[PDB]
């Protein structure tokens, strides 16, 4: 702050600023994804499809 | 039955362990506490000790935020014999139950 | 009245403002807490925020590690009508009043 | 209860889900089929898809193939009004029930 005191005045009160935080967390999730395939559907799949 | 979720907003369970609150301001905007929040570190949750955890993360949480409880806790500390505060912790456990 | 100086055994009013919390084990002696409190963050207390300050101080220092408050605050979130965290604290303050 | 299996010998349940009918001889006489029967690429089959799938096997597999029902089909198709054949079906829906 800055107020307006006289000539003869008597030092007004004093002020700061201030500075603040944001904290953003992560360490709790994760997107994910899954296949299940076989291992005899991958082997007629290698002569039978063009 | 109180269900209830971390109150910050993409770290409820972390997996490090150490849950991090937010800052909240506390007495009417003047204070701010910026707390944290270990888990498990002598022993395990054995299941009711996560229903107590469910009570102490809401009341540092949704309690000293808010300014109509903190109203309410302060008159009890200006009541009378409480002083030398494990009396002002058992008067208010008498009004609690 | 509660008068009191806060726990902590060198650090009552620190020079800095930034009073930290003396770490504290509260869930039954499993979860450790860690907190710090920042003083006067938007302007002085004018003595009446100085008489809340001397509260949330004693539920934060004391209470929370205390094994009977814990189970009050506990018993009162498994109350037929509380659900909803912020109804969990109105809960508590009619027990209060 | 319908108790079934499926009507190919050595190849009952298939690892890819291309279930390969063998091929039946239809009009009692003069044609052939040669279907295939692809499994689940829609989703899954939730409990009630498999009494349907558990129908349309039995529908394709032993009811093509007798004489007894094909002639039963026929007559349904020579009948009143059974024409532009998505009315043959809603006409033989109401004998089934």
């Amino acid at each position: 702050t800055a107020t307006g005191v006289a000539i003869t005045g008597s030092a007004p009160a004093a002020s700061m600023d201030a500075t603040l935080p944001a904290q953003l967390p992560i360490s709790a999730a994760s997107v994910q994804s899954t296949f299940t395939l076989n291992l005899k559907e991958i082997e007629e799949s290698k002569e039978q499809v063009t | 039955p109180l269900v209830y979720t971390p109150a910050v907003r993409g770290g409820a369970n972390p997996a490090s362990g150490s849950y991090l609150l937010d800052p909240q301001y506390v007495n009417s905007g003047v204070d701010i506490l910026q707390a944290t929040y270990g888990y498990n570190i002598n022993g395990t949750a054995n299941a009711d000790q996560l229903l107590q955890r469910d009570a102490i993360l809401a009341i540092l949480e949704y309690a000293l935020k808010d300014t109509a409880f903190v109203n309410a806790i302060q008159a009890v500390a200006a009541g009378s014999g409480v002083t030398t505060p494990a009396s002002f912790v058992s008067a208010c456990v008498t009004k609690l139950t």
